[PDB]
């Protein structure tokens, strides 16, 4: 194996929406900066944007302000958000939409939000702009841990899955932009269609796990976003009209506010109470309207076309069935992830984060993730100004990470595969930590079982054996998700209230509780190998 | 998920540089192969990359797929989609890259 | 392929509990009768008894009578059972237990020589070799057996059953078995719904995963009437390993508790089998699960006795306890519900039969878990039905002779139907794929585990149409060998059974059996529905048609 | 489910005549093979039948199996069960055929 030491000024882990904009913004600030992206897959399509987008959801119309955005975000989730993070995102949403147009995204008219787009190639256009800016990219390269020196992050380790190479990447500052975590719970269709899900099945919590292993603080893992999407194909609903139950009743009219959480809650009630399935009532649209729908879905979720063809579904005659996904651990549509300051610096010196990997501010969307990448990289650039990558890393520490990364490749005694352990984990979380099978409900006794069962899975990781570097990537996805899952269980155990309906359904503490208007954070103690909960008080945003 | 029609595949390798899951690789004989069809997200990136429509997307029979398929051919300014129903009837849908919805 | 024509007097389909006893009893009545069992697997261990059984659960202990047996069986359905069928079983239960002892089953006895009661209607045994003992007795009676031979359809001359078609999975052979009378003893159906653990552990279930409703499907295709497929028995068993609970509950006298340690059954007036399951579901749904059998505080000797008992009938639990570090004296035993099964032993779904166990088709009798109308049957009740059916079949065949001639075109039609996917070069689906597709449909739209067993009209109407689309795709299946051909026929049969289940569930607009038949849009029991819902398959329309049969008081 | 330890299997075929699912067959070289381990019901009929204990039952990892195994030796009047836990610790339990429980 060839061990390669690389040096860069700014290292970005993950070349998705936030990481691409961070790298572009860095080059725009200083052409001379060395900027390197380490990307698990292929930057042209990597991350949540691979299939395309339905729309640009987050920007401000005339007369709307960051304050308007903060209030929307609180209405779409709860009052317990990091207002400072939401406000500073809000200030740049419109600027980020303008950059997407500059990069080549097709946009047309019919306020400002009334635009027509083709989001099919949003990721390629973002990737092309990144490479045109002079950013260096290591594709098909999996990050596995931060390089720490005296409690300061000064790089990261990674291994290639196409070459026999292990990378020691020294950097003056590191930006985590790996996205959130899927695959902790069972998906809607385990087995044959186990990766038909809403979030990317290839964002498996690496950023969360590297952060936890390195000592960084996470926040609000008990808030698990669940998507309400077209059944089985998990396609967007925005494209597609009102919500109806199987009796044809517009059941949302029974509730005062029609918010994203409410639409999911209401749909679950209808099904549980015997009036499902629930649907988007497309009946009565025109033949041309059907053709428009087909063309739009081909540009961002083509599987639904195959479902319609197979099941003889014409949306003008048959409404579109919807249902909820597995719970995800995300800081884009949810508010789970790294705990950061207003400059997107994590709790570790030298490490910043942006996007779905950052907690505290739900309803970020593409523009919000792009904006966070800019904020983070601007802070990192100011931080690296004085220093230089002269940190010397002891060969023993390098060898230790190598041993950890490649352990199952040299495990002749192993008896389990990553896929077997992944399914075992998903079963534990689905059954004892509030998955689909429990209609997302959690209670203390089951959570305590989940805690103990996850520890037994962790013990069996040393019995995993892999045959190649691709299966080695899968092993690390499982290692990372087990740690994230252990944190999720501790967060769910700790918050003895129900703050977010569906996303955090503590059936044994069903009421909201004013005594719990505070943030629940976690830290991983490498000495005791236990997750430790930290309370952080809520702070009104008052910049002076 | 997707299938590679090896008789149509010309071994160009293009589909192996797009997948967000790293699922596609070029075998020694030049043909593309998917590591595990169960891990496909149906993002269609590979389908659109193939210049000879040797990659087709279909819904897993286990979740109700009946054999309908989706193929895609990229032009200088559009994507031409070929949708074949479960009885073999083909519908051709061209979506211009500049077309907005 | 070898097409083998065989002639027999009595043909028995399925060499399980009912089939074995039917065959033995036939040879008792007339040793010169040619009796032949067609068995899908290996008779030594085939069927629900393969792993052993925990006890004999239908036995009239001292003070108990056939009349009191009926009174107890009646309770769960609020009296809607076939009392004639239950009573005639009750009159033979103790005889069947004595037969098992004569065949060699170890049955515990007290100093007086009486069987040792375990519960009101059960007795203690070592049941590990119950099926080998039954099979040995069958072969020693001179009964002929075709093992590894799959029955696919009855032979019908006009509306009279006069044999059956079957294929071997070990030889390139197809059987045309002419019989004076046929007795269907194939057991019920599992694998219609999704199991507790799809995929890697998909056959970890309570009922035999190899009883896939062939008897129901053969009967439906031949024109016979089925009954009460809307009553889908669901087992409350040890979680994941699906092990018996009676050994812990009845044997140790332990209570059901929630995760708070509360004996939640005390909140309910009646502690019946369906209510034990319903109450467990409620506890979990309301955030007080998991639920358990409280073994805490038993002795080390009791733990050892439990391990030996479970090794003798459900060994998987020992592995779970070792892997998860469960000692029952310190940690209670977690319990949960299974998939719904279509069975006439623990439930009351199956063929509609007269008191002599004749189906609605002349020449065809049925016995055991394949027969509806009488729950709480168990192994002795199934044996009893085998005897009743064969006694009537023997009286019926007394007049006739195997002079019926089948037309060669009819044989050719069944051969083409049976071997179609083996010759389907253009096929594109496997039996496994279609099986998973069907289980998903039923789980999501016909009240499987994922909906907590609840059904509503709208979902069932969807299930009806989705099952029809699966049937359309059966012609797109290909198989590569005779073993996979058997799996194809398991799917074909289960699709037809599932279509019937859906129609029955749609038709009964009330909730009579909690859990087993939860019509949430008609949540109350309704005296206007005190009647049997039956079905037949219309081959001209390819549809299931519902028939109502009135309840008739039984007076002996 | 079950696994066949091929190095121990002597190719006798006995395990191929008991399974209620027809899951076990003899290959060209005589050793036993299971058609699909996912279809096993864990009835243990094959485990008991094998005279050299080349068949061991174990719980699928996907449902929480950690490596404990069960083997069984039939005697003239008993079954001798060999239970090995996930750390290799062995417990042997004989259950006499004529012994009844409780
Ligand atoms: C199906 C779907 C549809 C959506 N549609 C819309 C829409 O219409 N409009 C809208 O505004 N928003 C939409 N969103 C939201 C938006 O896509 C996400 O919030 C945003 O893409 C997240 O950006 P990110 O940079 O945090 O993560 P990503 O864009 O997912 O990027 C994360 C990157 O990290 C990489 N990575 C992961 N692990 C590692 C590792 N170990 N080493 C190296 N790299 C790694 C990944 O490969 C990826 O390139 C959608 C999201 C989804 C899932
Ligand atoms: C797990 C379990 C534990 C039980 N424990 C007890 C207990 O402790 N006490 C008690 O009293 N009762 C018990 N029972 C109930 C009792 O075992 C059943 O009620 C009884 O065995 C059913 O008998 P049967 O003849 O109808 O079906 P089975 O005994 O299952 O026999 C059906 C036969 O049909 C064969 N067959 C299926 N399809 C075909 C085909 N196409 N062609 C040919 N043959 C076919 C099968 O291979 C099998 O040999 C238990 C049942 C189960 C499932
Ligand atoms: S459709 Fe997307 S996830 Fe699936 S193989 Fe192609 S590129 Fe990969
Ligand atoms: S892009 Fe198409 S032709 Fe080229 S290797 Fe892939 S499947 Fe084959
Ligand atoms: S344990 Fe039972 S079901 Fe499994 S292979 Fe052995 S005999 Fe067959
Ligand atoms: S019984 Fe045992 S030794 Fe004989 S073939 Fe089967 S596994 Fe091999
Ligand atoms: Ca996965
Ligand atoms: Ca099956
Ligand atoms: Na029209
Ligand atoms: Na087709
Ligand atoms: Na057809």
């Amino acid at each position: 194996m060839d061990v390669k030491k690389i040096f860069t000024d700014i290292l970005i882990i993950g070349g998705g929406a936030a990481g691409c904009q961070a790298a572009i913004r860095a080059k725009e600030i200083d052409k001379n900066l060395d900027v390197l992206i380490v990307e698990k897959a292929n930057i042209i399509r990597s991350g949540c944007l691979a299939a395309g987008v339905n729309a640009i959801n987050a920007y401000l119309n005339e007369g709307e302000t960051p304050e308007s955005y903060v209030e929307y975000v609180k209405k779409e989730s709860s009052g317990l958000i990091r207002e400072d993070l939401t406000y500073t995102i809000g200030k740049r949403l419109n600027k980020m939409a303008k950059k997407l147009e500059e990069y080549g995204l097709p946009i047309q008219k019919d306020g400002k939000r009334s635009i027509k787009i083709n989001g099919e190639s949003i990721k390629p256009i973002l990737a092309e702009a990144t490479l045109k800016a002079g950013v260096k990219v290591l594709n098909n390269t999996i990050a596995t841990n931060y390089i720490l020196k005296d409690e300061t992050v000064c790089g990261a380790y990674a291994f290639s899955i196409k070459e026999n190479k292990f990378y020691v990447i020294m950097a003056k500052a590191v930006i985590c932009t790996t996205g959130g975590a899927s695959g902790i719970y069972k998906p809607n269709n385990p087995g044959a269609a186990r990766h038909k899900m809403w979030y990317s099945p290839f964002n498996t919590g690496a950023g969360f796990a590297m952060g936890l292993r390195a000592g960084a603080e996470m926040t609000t893992f008990e808030m698990r976003f669940i998507a309400l999407r077209v059944k089985d194909v998990i396609s967007p609903t925005g494209t597609i009209v009102s919500q109806i139950n199987a009796l044809g009743e517009k059941y949302m009219e029974k509730y005062e506010n029609n918010t994203t959480p409410m639409r999911l809650y209401a749909t679950l009630i209808e099904n549980l109470e015997g009036r499902g399935p629930c649907y988007l009532d497309t009946r009565g649209i025109s033949d041309e309207d059907v053709q428009k729908l087909k063309e739009a879905y081909l540009s961002m979720s083509p599987g639904i076309i195959l479902k319609w063809k197979d099941e003889k579904i014409n949306p003008k005659n048959t409404p579109i069935e919807i249902c909820g996904s597995e719970p995800y651990i995300v800081g884009g549509h949810g508010q789970a992830g790294y705990w950061v300051d207003i400059n997107r610096k994590t709790t570790l010196e030298g490490l910043y984060a942006a996007g779905d990997v950052v907690g505290g501010s739900p309803k970020k969307y593409v523009t919000g993730c792009m904006a966070e990448g800019e904020i983070a990289v601007e802070a990192a650039i100011e931080y690296i100004k004085s220093m230089e990558n002269d940190i010397e890393i002891d060969e023993q520490e390098i060898a230790k990470e190598i041993d950890r990364v490649f352990y199952p490749l040299n495990n002749k005694k192993g008896e389990f595969s990553p896929d077997e352990i992944e399914e075992r984990m998903q079963k534990v979380m689905d059954e004892y930590a509030g998955g689909i099978s429990s209609y997302y409900r959690v209670n203390e006794s089951k959570l305590l079982i989940a805690r103990e069962l996850l520890k037994a899975i962790e013990e069996d990781l040393s019995k995993i054996k892999v045959r190649n570097r691709y299966e080695l990537m899968k092993y690390h996805e499982v290692v990372d998700r087990i740690l994230v899952a252990r944190a999720v269980v501790e967060h769910l155990l700790y918050r003895k209230e129900t703050r977010w309906k569906c996303y955090q359904e503590r059936v044994d503490y069903p009421e909201i509780d004013d005594n719990w208007f505070k943030f629940i954070n976690s830290k991983y103690n490498s000495q005791t190998n236990d997750i430790e909960i930290i309370e952080r008080e809520y702070e009104k945003f008052n910049p002076v | 998920t997707i299938r590679i029609i090896e008789e149509i595949c010309i071994g160009c390798g293009l589909c192996t540089k797009v997948c967000p899951g790293n699922l596609l690789y070029q075998r020694e004989d030049g043909k593309s192969e998917i590591m595990d069809k169960r891990d496909c997200w149906d993002c269609a990136a590979c389908v659109k990359e193939c210049p000879v429509n040797a990659i087709e997307m279909y819904l897993q029979p286990e979740i109700g797929g009946r054999g309908s398929t989706l193929k895609a051919k990229k032009t200088d300014d559009s994507i031409v989609w070929i949708i074949t129903d479960n009885n073999g009837e083909e519908e051709v849908i061209e979506v211009k890259n500049k077309k907005t919805f």
